[PDB]
């Protein structure tokens, strides 16, 4: 038969290209940075502790100014907070309370939210009249939306579960770009710098680099044994790290196409839901779901410190854009700011 | 008041009484922990009173003997103060079952306000600091002295009658009308019995009557609370058990009218 | 990557056995609680099966109860069913499916028309 | 000094957002919100539409918000989402109660509603949820079951030794395999609540009341009865 | 139906292929590098001044 045909023929590519993979590592990165000195005991505190939101927060971002930033919780609002003074500069209420996830234009000038109504929703912050009203209604998708990043005012990518991405055209409320491929319901998206380039984890145990121009996926990561709920590009922009529940995340490197370093303990069972590199890309925290969020050395792989405090299920992560603080918010309606 | 006295050692011995089965009621309590019935008993509360109880049951052997400004001192700091935290203890109680139970949805935002302000342990605190605050007062200058801390006490119950009031058809275990109402009568006739007795009376052996009036009132506290909840659950192992509270809570609330 | 082989299918004559095996690679095996899905010609994915991460806890369905037995080696990684009695209503196709989460009792979306812990599936016929 | 008029501001929109949001608060305390889970053929639409028209009320969602003596209510069904559901049912995981509805008369299809309702039950994030137990369709089963075509024991062989529980209700006119049935799946799910709900959470059952406002009584019932325990249990006496 | 799959999955997998892969060694030297020169500008790392925030 023809199928068997084609199962036998992806069986060898599928070789070849993890025998390729295996005569690409001639070392590891444990057997690299052996020599380097260890980073001391890393100890954040809470500074900040943004109280006000009614349910579960399920998403936030922060702001390319690092002082602003969105959250989004399952009651139906969208707080955006004045991280130095924690006062409250806008309370958005949403048409539907089911929300997944949420997002910072890099102008400031626009966020967006998604969730179980399968529907990307962009609010124009400063408008002439001074009130937040929702601009474009963007749909399309079949299943509930799960990430969103602008890459500028007029163009954002959305992952969904209905295991396809998209590249929308906020002007005409259109997809200019479908990226399929992924077999299960995509969770987490992570733009590169040069956002030419991005990556997204699906409930598939793998992560696909895409192209946001040709709309294809370049490269494939199978590194994982569970559903990625979480990825980050590395500031380089040439690898990335994921999250799962197998309670494992794991880096991997564009150009040698294949995973670096793992960062699990045994003590660790529960999965992890959200991870952002540090500033230099030396630290790598990651929320998960024992309340308490681990940071970790991203060349040796040693837990260099713990960011507890929350009392419900870290959801979400974030690292301003220089570095100064990382803001966690969990599931029980706070955020809190660290540095 | 002699050691060897009829009344006296039928008084220490129904204090010996009293004291054991307070023992005894401590160690069942917490053999059996973790278990739906100390939980709707009040938890911790329940300890509280029973090792003050315990307290004031060790003391009453100080109340005995020759006079002395300590046993004196001791007469109004202890006994009413187990008095008043016992009975403010149980109100507390009544009203955390009934505020549960009904007026959670009709008064919503004081409910918010009496979970989110620690209410049960506040009221508490006021409790204890008025009581302390009244007694001291009192001491400052028999019958005017305590009608100030029996007012104070039947104000209480009157306050945990009137709480309890609508919880008639409550559940067994979260039901205490019956209780409530035999402590509230007891306490009501010996206050004023014992008011009228100080008045007209040779003066002498009055203290007698005044110490038995009191344990009776202790042990009616102290028995009349925790002696059905042991029984129920030494001899009904059954009836002690979660999916027994649930069952019964549920058809409690929806009743097949 | 998680990857699931089944085997052991095959043409079975009416009130004949079977046995069927599962070699899982890609993760550790003693860490997901395992399953059994059958898909009869037009119907859907039906549930058969599961076991335990230490085979402790074992459930089937009804129309396979005391003639289907699920076990598990963690040493070899595999999965097996040993099928007795076999009935012409058990012609199905036959996947052996994960857990989608480590250490967790409950087992989510195994019989979904796509599922990623999943294998190809054997096929299975009875007949005379 | 333009640095204190921003800041005053900025405190007085705050002040402005943080009193609707606790306008909002007391709004969203005071709602019930339960979620509908079920089959294809479990009948939520019914029980939606029933208790719709009952009281007036009301995409990827199926929302309605309606008012039951004088008291909130918030019914949802997820329909438009893909079979795998391990990913947004965690949303889900503050709702009141959950609605599960089954088709008694399915046989068939009754082993997947036993297999969604174990696998809502022991979800680590649905482990604090009372379930609201529908069984739906129970004309159709009393008809199926007197018909004598189908029987029960060929799905379940446990049904062979199954005896009807001492507290059956004995509706008026009704055949003893009927209830013997009834009584029969309503254990079936039962036992999955009783074997592993340490009384974290609680089922409730109800054989449906034909059509009748039975129903919405039940599940007002239902939520009074999980809100009472959740009063207890936050004031330590459960 | 699936074989429209599956021949989309096959040239998936070709596409990926046939690619450049540098090796682990030198990936990991630059990302050593990049961590390395970039760490005096890492607040998270490098605890800075309560002065500066």
């Amino acid at each position: 038969s023809e199928l068997d045909q084609l199962r036998q023929e992806a069986e060898q590519l599928k070789n070849q290209i993890r025998d390729a993979r295996k005569a690409c590592a001639d070392a590891t990165l444990s057997q690299i940075t052996n020599n380097i000195d260890p980073v001391g005991r890393i100890q954040m505190r809470t500074r900040r502790t943004l109280r006000g939101h009614l349910a579960k927060i399920y998403a936030m971002h922060w702001g390319t100014d690092s002082r602003l930033l969105v959250s989004a919780s399952q009651d139906g609002k969208l707080i955006i907070w004045d991280s130095y003074t924690t006062n409250k500069v806008h309370a958005i209420p949403l048409r539907s309370s089911w929300v997944m996830t949420c997002a910072y234009a890099p102008s400031g000038n626009y966020v967006a939210c998604g969730g179980l109504d399968n529907i990307c929703s962009i609010y124009n912050l400063k408008t002439r009249e001074g009130n937040v009203r929702v601009s474009r209604e963007l749909a399309g998708h079949t299943g509930y939306l799960s990430c969103c990043r602008f890459l500028d005012d007029n163009q954002i990518v959305t992952s969904s579960g209905d295991t396809t991405c998209a590249l929308w055209d906020i002007e005409t409320g259109q997809q200019t770009t479908t990226f399929t491929g992924h077999t299960g319901d995509v969770m987490s998206l992570s733009l590169a710098p040069d956002t030419r380039l991005f990556v997204s984890g699906a409930c598939d145990a793998s992560a696909k680099l895409w192209d946001v121009r040709e709309g294809m996926c370049r490269q494939t990561f199978t590194g994982h044994e569970s559903d990625i709920n979480a990825i980050c590009f590395f500031p380089n922009g040439n690898a990335f790290a994921t999250g799962s529940d197998d309670a494992t995340c794991r880096l991997f490197d564009l150009r040698a196409d294949q995973e670096l370093m793992t960062y699990s303990h045994d003590n660790i069972i529960c999965g992890i839901t959200s991870v952002s590199f540090s500033k230099s890309g030396r630290l790598l925290l990651a929320g998960y779901d024992d309340f308490n969020c681990n940071v970790w050395d991203a060349l040796k792989a040693d837990r260099a410190g713990v960011l507890a405090g929350h009392d419900n299920r870290v959801s979400c992560l974030g690292v301003t854009d220089d570095g100064m603080a990382v803001a966690t918010g969990s599931w029980d309606s706070f955020l809190k700011i660290w540095n | 008041l002699e050691w060897h006295e009829a009344p006296t050692i039928a008084v220490a011995l129904l204090a010996a009484l009293g004291f054991l089965s307070t023992l005894a009621i401590l160690v069942i309590f917490w053999r059996h922990f973790q278990t739906p019935i100390v939980r709707s008993a009040g938890g911790p509360m329940c300890f509280l009173m029973l090792t003050l109880l315990l307290v004031a049951y060790m003391v009453v052997p100080v109340y005995v003997g020759p006079p002395k400004v300590s046993t004196c001192l001791c007469r109004q700091a202890l006994f009413p103060l187990c008095f008043t935290i016992c009975i403010s203890c149980i109100a507390v109680r009544s009203f955390q079952i009934v505020c549960a139970f009904k007026m959670a949805s009709r008064f919503p935002r004081a409910y918010s306000y009496w979970v989110r302000y620690q209410g049960p342990y506040v009221s508490m605190a006021f409790i204890t600091v008025l009581k302390m605050v009244i007694v001291v007062i009192g001491m400052l200058a028999y019958r005017n002295s305590l009608l100030f801390n029996t007012s104070l006490d039947l104000l209480l119950s009157v306050v945990g009658f009137s709480f309890a009031y609508m919880g008639k058809e409550l559940p067994t275990n979260y039901n205490e009308a019956k209780f409530i109402t035999l402590s509230m009568t007891f306490y009501f006739t010996s206050s004023v019995s014992l008011c009228t007795f100080m008045s007209a009376y040779s003066g002498v052996l009055v203290t007698i009557v005044d110490l038995l009036v009191t344990v009776l009132n202790l042990l009616a506290i102290s028995l009349g609370y925790f002696g059905p909840k042991c029984y129920m659950i030494l001899f009904y192992p059954e009836r002690n058990t979660p999916a027994y509270f649930n069952s019964m809570i549920q058809g409690y609330t929806m009743r097949r009218d | 990557q998680v990857q699931l082989q089944e085997s052991g299918g095959g043409l079975v004559q009416p009130g004949g056995s079977l046995r069927l095996s599962c070699a899982a690679s890609g993760f550790t095996f003693s860490n997901y609680k395992m399953n059994w899905v059958r898909q009869a010609p037009g119907k859907g994915l039906e549930w058969v099966s599961d076991i335990s991460q230490s085979g402790a806890s074992i459930s089937y369905t009804g129309s396979v109860k005391g003639r289907f037995t699920i076990s598990r080696d963690n040493a070899k990684n595999t999965l097996y069913l040993q099928m007795n009695s076999l009935k012409p209503e058990d012609t199905a196709v036959y996947y052996c499916a994960r857990c989608p989460a480590p250490f967790t009792r409950d087992c989510f979306d195994v019989t979904s028309t796509t599922y990623a812990y999943r294998g190809q599936g054997t096929q299975v016929t009875v007949s005379s | 000094e333009d640095q204190r008029n921003e800041e005053k501001a900025q405190r007085e929109a705050n002040k402005k957002i943080e009193k609707q949001l606790q306008k909002d608060k007391q709004v969203y305390r005071a709602t019930h919100r339960l979620l509908l889970l079920g089959a294809d053929n479990s009948g939520k639409s019914t029980i939606v539409k029933q208790m719709r028209i009952l009281h007036g009320g009301s995409s990827g969602i199926f929302e309605t918000k309606f008012q039951v003596d004088k008291v909130n209510f918030h019914m949802f069904d997820v329909g438009g989402q893909r079979d795998e559901r391990r990913k947004w049912i965690q949303c889900f995981n503050d709702v009141t109660a959950i609605i599960f509805v089954v088709d008694s008369s399915d046989y068939n299809r009754l082993q997947e509603a036993l297999n969604d309702f174990k696998s809502i039950w022991n979800n680590r994030w649905l482990r604090t949820i009372s379930v609201i137990l529908f069984l739906n369709k129970q004309d159709l089963l009393a008809e199926k079951v007197l018909a004598g075509k189908s029987k029960i024991e060929d799905y379940f062989p446990e049904f062979a030794r199954y005896t009807t529980p001492e507290d059956a209700t004995p509706e008026p006119g009704e055949d003893p395999r009927v209830t013997r049935a009834k009584y029969f799946i309503r254990d079936e799910f039962l036992r999955i609540s009783t074997a592993s709900g340490d009384g974290r959470h609680y089922c409730y059952p109800h054989f449906t009341c034909a059509v009748d406002t039975q129903n919405v009584k039940f599940v007002f019932d239902a939520v009074t009865d999980i809100i009472i325990k959740e009063n207890l249990k936050d004031c330590g006496l459960f | 139906a699936s074989i429209a799959q599956a021949r989309k999955l096959v040239e998936q997998l070709k596409m990926e292929a046939n690619i450049d892969r540098i090796k682990v060694s030198k990936a990991a030297a630059d990302l050593m590098a990049y961590c390395e020169a970039h760490a005096k500008e890492d607040p998270l790392l490098t605890p800075v001044p309560a002065s500066e925030n």
